RNA sequence: AGCUUUACUGCAGGCUGUCGCUGAGGACUCUCACUCCGGGAGGAGGACACCGAUAGCCGGGC
RNA sequence: GACUCGUACGGUCACUGAAUCCUGCCCAGUGCAGGUAUCUGAACACCUCGUACAAGAGGACGAAGGACCUGUCAACGGCGG
RNA sequence: GAAACAUCUCAGUAUCGGGAGGAACAGAAAACGCAACGUGAUGUCGUUAGUAACCGCGAGUGAACGCGAUACAGCCCAAAC
């Protein structure tokens, strides 16, 4: 039979219909209002958290992200450039709103580890994301068979060298055939051309 | 100069003489498909966009003789070299 | 008044002083800030890639 | 070229900035629960340095001590009311509401509460004219007929020192003193007398502007400059 | 190289339409988002404005 | 964020440059500003054609802007044969 | 550099911000597509090849599959119950 979780995920699916749409339009007022990261005792899509890796354990933290919407924030040139290199409105970021909400919790908790995040929506000039961390020190989490490997040392600060999940697809390297040329095995060592 | 609409000549087609009405090439419309329409999307972008920055070159004095020669029989037609003429009018 | 000779009698202001954390005479005792090592400005030591050829 | 002067000015260097913390009050109107009961005693008159016009000090009855915009005709031992049963006198605070219209007022308050905007330069006043449930107009001391929330504070009376422009500097010393005291840079070079690169006018073998001075109000800052979206210009017809 | 302009090509910026935020009943009402005033109660404004995106015009300010 | 502890008797942007006698004529061009029946005027949405879809072609509507009209020279300037 | 120069080129180079390790990264196919009755995680080396592809179709730019090697290794959740 269907889960319970079925249901969460399902009501996901259209954020602007149904019960879900008016819960958005009420929880966006309260988040308006709070920070630029919150740790929440509860991921808002359940579902989602359980199939990326959450657990209701001791070590395993959540925190929703909001990050502005749009464009590079980009200053004008203030020396010689050829007309290719003067601009500035079109110019867009080559990491996705979702991994600047990533790097931005992961700084807010210094000692863990970013393990994964998903979308909780958006207003007008914002995108909430919730970043789902984990303690690598708590014995909790050093016991766990399922969760212990973000413990080892290669796994400091994964975020920021883009092993999350949102960065290995925004870094291109999804298709493991045509398309992934200049992404794998990385994007530095095909010269930057991905 | 004058020319006459219809009179007897060559068609390549028939491989034998016949008569062949003149008419003036009516320009084709494009259909923004050509590959050249889609280097033209694809390629500009932020600053000049290099040969598709560039405009309409001018005219000389004079224009050649753009023609279609129909053969009067088996309704195809055929092209040839045209000759510089400040106005062209038909006969008939 | 001459900006050479004339102008250098005025230089008895004390900026540049021995760091504390580098020991070159570059903490800039008005600013609070070693020129020389970032003391001040930063945690991480100041360094950087044009103090060296590119390919070395 | 360079930025001109009026993009330095942005940048709220010390030069441009104006010498707040030798201002003595940023002066507003009282917060009353409501009641009215809220009044006070003229103590002493001072000089503002922000507007080149007395202000006057005043106690209120729970010991609040705190300048106000004086108007013209107050002096020591007056007694001045603020709310909405305040007496209909020179110097009393009430909404426009419970004014009585044709009255001379200022320190007008554009939001009720918002402490006044309108009218408080030397011997200026705003004037109360139409009344409602909904709507008091007042003319602003520009001319210009302001609808506004009756429930808008106001203070009775024209501003203190009026007639201080009518003296002339006479002479650039005079000037020099009063400039030092706002947020101002002084003196003015001419547009036309600079070099092109530092203004739009600058350059050419004798001085005259490159172009005409009326400009679009859509010229960005560095080259909107002269006469900013004139309708017209001149003194004729 | 500095400077100029109705030199060429672009880039900021301003104005303007449109999409998103954004809701209820070619002109109109409302309140619930959003904005502002108020210490608060509450008041003004209100699906506009702001902001994100895009389109046209102006654009030696660069 | 400066102006601003400021509010038109303000402060911003320019020109001229104490006093005294004065400051004529010109709005065609250029600039700025206002108006505008009609004309012109992009994209989205909409209609037609096309494509089992799409590219694409056309139409309807039409913002600012422009045409057109008006105001303006202590606005750029002009004041001859 | 293109014997000027705007796309292009120099070059994702120089330089800047953030961070890991003794190595990093990648990695067990929503692959390949010598089209097959075929190959079988990933790096790297040799080759494929200055080939295909890009480009004021100018100057220039420039892969991959496969093959021969090196070394080989395959697994864990979410959900159903
Ligand atoms: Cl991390
Ligand atoms: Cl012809
Ligand atoms: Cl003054
Ligand atoms: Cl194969
Ligand atoms: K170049
Ligand atoms: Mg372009
Ligand atoms: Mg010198
Ligand atoms: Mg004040
Ligand atoms: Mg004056
Ligand atoms: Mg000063
Ligand atoms: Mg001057
Ligand atoms: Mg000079
Ligand atoms: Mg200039
Ligand atoms: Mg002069
Ligand atoms: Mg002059
Ligand atoms: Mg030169
Ligand atoms: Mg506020
Ligand atoms: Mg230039
Ligand atoms: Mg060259
Ligand atoms: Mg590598
Ligand atoms: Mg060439
Ligand atoms: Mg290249
Ligand atoms: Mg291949
Ligand atoms: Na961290
Ligand atoms: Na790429
Ligand atoms: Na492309
Ligand atoms: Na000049
Ligand atoms: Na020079
Ligand atoms: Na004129
Ligand atoms: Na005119
Ligand atoms: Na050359
Ligand atoms: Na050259
Ligand atoms: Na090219």
């Amino acid at each position: 039979a269907r889960s319970a979780y079925s249901y969460i995920r399902d009501a996901w699916e259209n954020p602007g219909d149904g019960q879900l749409a008016e819960l958005q339009w009420q929880r966006q007022q309260e988040w308006r209002n709070e920070g630029a990261v919150e740790r929440i005792e509860r991921p808002t899509r359940l579902d989602k958290a359980r199939s990326q890796g959450y657990k209701a354990k001791q070590g395993v933290i959540v925190a929703r992200v909001s990050v502005r919407k749009g464009s590079a924030r980009k200053r004008r040139h203030k020396a010689g450039r050829r007309s290719k290199r003067q601009g500035v409105t079109r110019i867009t970021r080559r990491k996705d709103i979702q991994r600047v909400a990533e790097e931005r919790a992961s700084r807010t908790f210094p000692n863990l580890r970013v393990l994964n995040s998903y979308s909780v929506g958006q207003d007008g000039r914002q995108k909430w994301h919730e970043v789902i961390l984990i303690d690598p020190n708590h014995p909790a989490i050093q016991n766990d068979d399922d969760l212990s490997w973000i413990c080892a040392d290669d796994q400091a600060d994964r975020v920021f060298r883009g092993l999350t999940g949102a960065g290995r697809r925004n870094r291109g390297l999804s298709g493991k055939g045509k398309g992934s040329e200049k992404t794998r095995p990385s994007l530095r060592s095909n010269g930057g051309k991905g | 100069m004058q020319m006459p609409r219809r009179f007897n000549t060559y068609c390549p087609h028939c491989n034998e003489h016949q008569e062949h009405e003149v008419e003036k090439v009516r320009s084709g419309r494009q259909t923004g498909m050509k590959w050249i329409d889609r280097q033209r999307e694809r390629n500009s972008g932020i600053g000049n966009d290099g040969k598709f920055s560039k405009v309409p070159g001018g005219d000389k004095p004079t224009k050649k003789t753009d023609l279609k020669y129909r053969c009067g029989e088996c309704g195809k037609a055929h092209l040839r070299e045209g000759w510089r003429a400040g106005r062209l009018e038909f006969q008939e | 008044t001459g900006a050479g000779t004339p102008s250098q009698g005025k230089k008895n202001t004390t900026t540049h002083t021995k760091c504390r954390r580098c020991g070159e005479k570059s903490y800039h005792t008005k600013k609070k800030v070693c020129s020389s090592c970032g003391f001040g400005k930063s945690a991480k030591r100041r360094d950087y890639e044009w103090q060296s050829k590119a390919g070395e | 070229g360079r930025r001109i002067q009026g993009q330095r000015r942005g940048r709220g260097t010390s030069t441009f900035r104006a010498p707040s913390h030798r201002y003595k009050a940023d002066l507003e109107h009282r917060k009353v629960e409501d009641g009215d009961v809220i009044a006070g005693t003229v103590v002493d008159i001072e000089h503002d340095p922000a507007r080149s016009a007395p202000v006057a000090a005043v106690e209120f009855e729970d010991g609040d001590r705190r300048l106000i915009l004086a108007p013209e005709g107050v002096g020591v031992g007056d007694e001045l009311q603020v709310g909405v049963s305040a007496e209909i006198a020179p110097g009393n605070t009430l909404p426009l509401a419970e004014i009585p219209e044709g009255v001379p007022v200022c320190n007008v308050e554009s939001s009720p509460g918002d402490g006044g905007k309108f009218a408080r330069a030397s011997g200026v006043n705003a004037q109360l004219l139409t009344h409602d449930r909904n709507v008091a107009v007042v003319k602003l001391p520009s001319g210009e007929m302001k609808r506004l929330d009756p429930q808008c504070r106001a203070t009775i009376g024209v501003v203190a020192g009026g007639g201080r422009t009518d003296k002339p500097f006479v002479k650039a010393g005079n000037k020099h003193h009063k400039m030092k005291a706002r947020g101002t840079k002084w003196p003015n070079v001419r547009g036309v007398a600079m070099n092109a690169v530092d203004h739009p006018f600058g350059g050419g073998g004798r001085q005259h502007p490159g172009k005409p001075k009326s400009i679009s109000r859509n010229a960005p800052p560095g080259r909107k400059v002269g006469d900013i979206a004139s309708k017209r210009t001149g003194r004729g017809g």
